[PDB]
């Protein structure tokens, strides 16, 4: 095959191992699906969620800026699906016209389509969604990236390739096979300054879960902070239905009916509508504790 | 006026993250080729030589 | 209007020409522009080693 | 004046009228970054915004800049303190300098 | 692959480098840059001693 | 105290012991039929603002 090269495949995979590479940048980036363990962090870790379907104006414009406002956090940039097209063209007043005159635009030279929401540059390309989320709004100067030299390839005709896994192994040898092999190589690095900068964007409403736990001196007590509004004092070892009550008595007074709790004193899950935060700054050890998001699935 | 031959791609060519002693994975590409050929228009106007 | 391999006449069409005809091999039209990463693009690229 | 319910009642009519009626000017505008949620999100009585009218940054500014009801406008992270959350007037009433 | 101290191959995973991977210093990319005040922006400077 | 919304200052209040004066955002309403004696214990707008 490699004295014949034909349709020109191997100059073809050269350049589609690269669109490969890109690829999987971005799912590494955002959804976090298979990313090396030097990368810190990944935007579906954010506990912040806003739903657009009956009306994306209200959704981006309003419901979801204020949440980052309210935590002094800027929105410069948003990352968006292809399939929201048609619920941000169905945004509508209860007339029947529409919200946005301000529109997007093609690209000679990319595969993306790029314009402007509410002033702020955004994109929309085919891969952006995964599961429930369909976009990212935020703060994108706190994230960098950088890469070490160029895309890298090596030919070789002598090396033992495993065909299976090192659990169960399936081995060739080129030379004997008469086979060639290339091999390609690239490097980067990632960081995410403060993964609570982002808002994950979706279609409908959903409840979000939190695992909460107070590894630690275990004496004291914490506060909560639910959409911005702070509990009361809760001790270390307080019950699940303590903790339950703490939030409901917050006083936008989100109900006994969408709040849920489980777990042990010291180690509890949360669900809620709504952004979730804590403040251990009264613990014996203020910390060892702490809040993270559930990947739920 | 031969016609042209097009290899379109379709392969799901895939790449992993990798640790410093991992064991790299193996991919392979996918192609059809399609074909163009041409064909003709033509019409034909009469007059006398007056 | 005629068949192919018709008694008299010799079209391009007929089997006797088959192989003295392959079209030329040209680029890929109908794949798009190659996908960059969209995270590159927003975020700030930084020198690295 | 409150800017609540609706800021372009708040801004171009009721705010306005309280400048015009002493015989004083309205040239800038002041808002905090908290005003921008509250700018967005005024509608009509059946859901439309009445602003199109909309800001942008700048490539070495903290701040955001455009025209409001033509009015060049300032948006920024900590010009509200208390009830106050921003500032409109005739800012050429100002005046300032520094020593060496 | 393999763990962090192999017996057998040496990686920059391994203990006995520890201070021999010292990363550069860089620029603080997450602050954006000094901020002026909004009211010299809006205000008339004047020549002052 | 009625929280889900209603807030601290939001709200304050002056006169007698029983015909009170209220002021609030929003719509006030008042539940008189666990006052027994009240059969026309009423509610008043006064004014907006």
């Amino acid at each position: 095959t490699v004295r014949a090269n034909p349709a020109n495949y191997l100059g073809t995979m050269r350049t589609k191992v690269a669109t490969a590479i890109a690829m999987a940048f971005d799912n590494a980036a955002l959804h976090g699906t298979n990313a090396p363990s030097a990368f810190q962090g990944y935007l579906d870790q954010s506990n912040k969620t806003q739903s657009i379907s009956p009306n994306a104006y209200q959704g981006l414009g309003v419901s979801g800026l204020t949440k980052l406002v309210t935590d002094g956090k800027k929105w410069t940039h948003t990352l968006l699906d292809d399939t929201v097209e048609p619920v941000l063209n169905g945004s509508v007043d209860a007339n029947g016209r529409p919200l946005f005159v301000e529109s997007t635009y093609e690209s000679l030279t990319t595969p993306f389509r790029e314009g402007r929401i509410l002033g702020r540059p955004t994109i929309l390309s085919d891969h952006v969604a995964e599961g429930d989320v369909v976009g990212y709004a935020g703060d994108f100067s706190q994230i960098i990236w950088g890469q070490v030299g160029g895309l890298s390839f090596d030919v070789t005709d002598q090396a033992t390739l495993n065909l299976g896994s090192q659990e169960s192994p399936n081995f060739v040898s080129l030379w004997q096979h008469n086979l060639v092999a290339v091999r390609v190589e690239a490097e980067y690095g990632l960081l995410i300054n403060d993964v609570n900068a982002f808002v994950k964007l979706t279609f409908d409403p959903v409840l979000t879960t939190y695992a909460l736990d107070l590894d630690g001196a275990s004496a004291g007590n914490f506060t909560l902070s639910l959409d911005g509004k702070t509990s009361a004092n809760i001790a270390y070892n307080a019950s699940t239905a303590t903790v339950k009550s703490a939030i409901v008595a917050i006083d936008d007074g989100v109900s006994a009916d969408d709040v849920t709790v489980t777990g042990s004193a010291g180690d509890y899950t949360i669900t809620v509508p709504g952004t979730l935060t804590a403040d251990f700054s009264g613990l014996t050890d203020g910390e060892g504790a702490s809040i993270s998001v559930v990947s739920v699935g | 006026a031969t016609g042209i031959v097009i290899p379109h791609w379709t392969g799901d060519v895939s790449a992993q993250w990798i640790g410093e002693g991992d064991m790299k994975p193996i991919t392979k590409g996918n192609m059809t080729k399609r074909d163009v050929h041409p064909a003709k228009i033509a019409t034909i106007f009469v007059a006398s030589a007056e | 209007g005629f068949s192919a391999d018709h008694s008299q006449i010799a079209q391009t069409k007929d089997t006797m020409f088959t192989g003295y005809l392959d079209p030329v091999q040209a680029k890929d039209y109908f794949a798009e522009a190659e996908k960059t990463s969209i995270v590159q693009r927003v975020a700030q690229k930084i020198p690295m080693g």
